[PDB]
């Protein structure tokens, strides 16, 4: 049986992160466009696009 | 290893009645490789640790909004279809034996009452050990090997990645003076930004004002760098920092081990030309098999209540195998 | 993916492993911070 | 509204046990009109209120014998198979997210503690909201026109009708003077009938004497006409007069809303000579359904675990849907 | 009876969790001859009996190691997949109504609290009674004959057999004087046996003393002879004695008696050339019988919902019969 490792995701705020190809098993790597991502005390980053 | 580590918030897709929240009881990962049924469950609080990092069995520790604070063990409920019965608690891990379900709820009770629980899809029908469905487990019976998570606390073979927490958000850290933005650390780690110029990183462990500036523009959320937590999918990467991570040993690894089965009763045999009938009488679920040379023809089927079996026996020879008894052999006479 | 052979490992101590499970990542929901996933369920698990 | 009204006693075939009782929270009618699984139950006792008129969420009203008494919310229950999680009560009504079932229980605690429950058999398994079968409600996901009973207390469209009660039957009213039957009214509207001449009619608001006559032969119950009770097909019309009615607005009505839903994975597609091969990997029960033209020839399939599709692609086209996805149009070349 | 008498210890294969141990609430037979689905279940405590053998029905002796000991009544629990409705209690026996189920589990709780349970393998799906599955008991039905186990208290059809006790074991009898081995009878029977020469069997009324032998060698067991107990195949026999028997009444014996059952609503009708044609609307599971002349050819499927059935009329006629209602016959025309 196979195991799926998912790390935090990067949340860059006010910038345009970058996918590197990495030599790993079904490596999979995608950077989503126009995220406000919101914590217990308020929103996470300081931009709103 | 609890002194590095904290109890945290992380997202929860149903928190009650179908709506999602920043659950202090948030499930992160169910494991069922246990072929015993047990279900190693990760939670983001921790069991068996009280806020000043002393091991106390009868407490737990969530993480109540900006620090973490303790809550009652008895509180601590598994729940699918019908409440779990739990094995074993520490730390992120529960151990728990769950019946037939579609869904995963695991809660827990605060200080000010307020139950907090946390609801995840999972379908839960473990496969049967051996031949035969049973409800309780027997001190007598057939060893069969199977696999569980330990009962014991010691953390030695598995592991889970660690690092520097994320930011819990928190909108009463910043203020108005009088027409600016005032960030107020209160003896705390706060990662702020702001959509003004000048300053507006870090990330600081004192006071910040930014002039000329809206309330509105900025956002604020705890800080660290003294704690260690999960690496969780549901909570953000440190920005700052690259791919920095840490590695700590956890309780309940999977092992192998054996597994009582029961058994039944040798059913009444007669016999015929080239043929074998059994009045099978089970008293619950049992599994009857049978197989032929050349051609096996295997055939299987779960025997429930009294049923009359009419097997053909060829000349190369018939076995018969009625739940966990040893295998019948029938061979036709000359 | 999904069937016997999805995750390959050469010896059982070994550290590099083959995969092709069909592993898609999801756009995350308004407001959250978790990663989604799409995922061809284990082959070794179907196989049994 | 609830000055006029007040929590009344009523038939139930199951108090517990399977044993009928004059129910204290006796069901009256349960709805299921919403699409989202939410029941609105109609009981007879009266939530949020206390004795004296006064709205309180933490406690309850029932009708105790003869007169109304207070009991906590904290021990008001609803159950299915398993139990239910109440979203909202006010009067006589119950809204509630109840798992399949094949009855329907709803019950309290007194004062003096003594439970009291009543069971009416009632087949709940709510149908699925969209094309996947899920268990708990996410925050995001496609927008799909949904009916449920708002948790909104204001009660302005929907209602029930009411009239002056029936009678409450108390030997206690009367009594032997010396030989002879004496009914004692004591500040309330009593109906008698005595198996005795002369008089034995009333509806009467002061005390009646029946000469020459038994108590074995009399019946006493109290009335009313202060108070208002909801038109109970449970409860008898009141005798002395026709067919008066009153009418209440009632919390909780049934409107149109938005239920929030998920989705699945893309299979591993595989093309041939006018047709398509798809490899679903499902993670849950997952409605596949395709259409082709003049004849579109719809058919539709849950698919619960592994199985692979071979579909027909017709010259016209094929339009295809997996679970809560866009449905995929697939055409063959020229 | 019970001065006679007394509750014992038994083997229970789960005593919780799957483990086998020497319980005071141990299972030794389970009857489910009352097609009512009653079961009367045969504990190894005794219910409604005081340790000083009078009856009090809010009280419970159950075994306490070496003597027996009071509890509570209401402590008492039955349960199966969810907890039972106990009807009735008195001595070893208990009366319950039981959901569907796969165990059987009877436990209760002490002095110092600790709950004892025992948990059996039981196959517990009661058949209907009548044509129709409901779920409360109704005041009025067809009467249709069944089988209970009567509430009553009273002992006079129904027995067990008993006899004098078998063996408990106790250390505190054995001590060292001064480096070998001295039993203090007490004036009880105690069953001894040595890992030393000499004398190292018995079964004595007496003291006895086993020189150079050390108290780790020797065990001690309370066998009795004032007492009378259950003849249970849990226990081990009294090897002094030979095959001396008891035999004591029993509560709750079963009875023929009535069970109240329900039923629905006439089918519209439509007729054709030698058939009919019925438009079946049932409110719950409905069943529908039909049958022929030589050839009566017997016929029945359970109606869930909404189903139209078409029948063949021959010209010796058809009956047909839709739950509860009288049978309707029908006949061709000539």
């Amino acid at each position: 049986e196979y195991k799926t490792v998912i790390p935090s995701p990067y949340v860059k705020c006010c910038g345009t992160a970058e996918c590197k190809d990495k030599n790993l098993p079904d490596y999979s790597c995608k950077v989503f466009t126009g995220v406000y991502p919101f914590m217990w005390g308020g929103a996470y980053c300081f931009c709103d696009a | 290893v609890y002194k590095a580590t904290r109890p945290y918030l992380a997202h929860c897709p149903d928190c009650g009645e179908g709506h999602s929240c920043h659950s202090p009881v948030a499930l992160e990962r169910i494991r069922n490789e246990a072929t015993d049924g047990t279900l190693k469950i990760q939670v983001s609080l921790q069991i068996g640790i009280k806020t000043d990092d002393s091991h106390d069995w009868t407490k737990l520790r969530y993480m109540d909004n900006h620090m973490p604070a303790d809550a009652e063990r008895a509180g601590l409920f598994v729940r699918t279809s019908a409440p779990c019965t739990i094995t074993g608690t520490m730390g992120h891990f529960i151990l728990a034996r769950c019946p037939k379900g579609e869904t995963l709820t695991v809660g827990f009770t605060d200080s000010r009452k307020i139950s907090h629980s946390c609801t995840h899809p999972f379908h839960h029908d473990p496969p049967v050990i051996g031949r035969e469905k049973f409800h309780s487990r027997p001190q007598h019976g057939k060893e069969l090997p199977c696999s569980t998570y330990v009962q014991s606390t010691a953390a030695t073979t598995e592991e889970i990645e660690v690092h520097m927490p994320p930011d819990t958000p928190d909108r009463t850290l910043m203020s108005q003076q009088s027409g600016n933005v005032k960030i107020t650390v209160n003896g705390q780690t706060v990662r702020y930004k702001c959509n003004c110029g000048g300053s507006n990183e870090g990330l600081t462990t004192t006071d910040k004002v930014i002039n000329n500036c809206k309330v509105d523009q900025c956002h604020a959320a705890v800080t660290n760098h003294k704690k260690w937590q999960y690496n969780s999918p549901l909570v953000p990467r440190n920005a700052e920092l690259g791919d920095r991570k840490g590695k700590i040993h956890i309780p309940f690894p999977l092992a192998n081990v054996t597994c009582r089965v029961p058994k039944a009763r040798n059913p009444t045999v007669t016999y015929g030309k080239n043929q074998v009938i059994m009045l099978l009488y089970p008293d619950h679920p049992t599994l009857l098999s049978y197989r032929n040379g050349e051609e096996p023809n295997y055939q299987e089927e779960w025997v429930m209540h009294k049923k009359e079996v009419v097997l053909t026996v060829p000349t190369e020879g018939l076995e018969v195998t009625w739940g966990n008894n040893e295998p019948y052999k029938y061979w036709p006479q000359l | 993916p999904g069937q016997f052979g999805d995750i390959q490992s050469r010896t059982p101590e070994s550290k590099d492993v083959y995969a092709n499970t069909q592993l898609v990542l999801q756009r995350p929901a308004a407001g959250t911070v978790h990663v989604p996933y799409s995922q061809a369920p284990s082959g070794f698990k179907y196989w049994l």
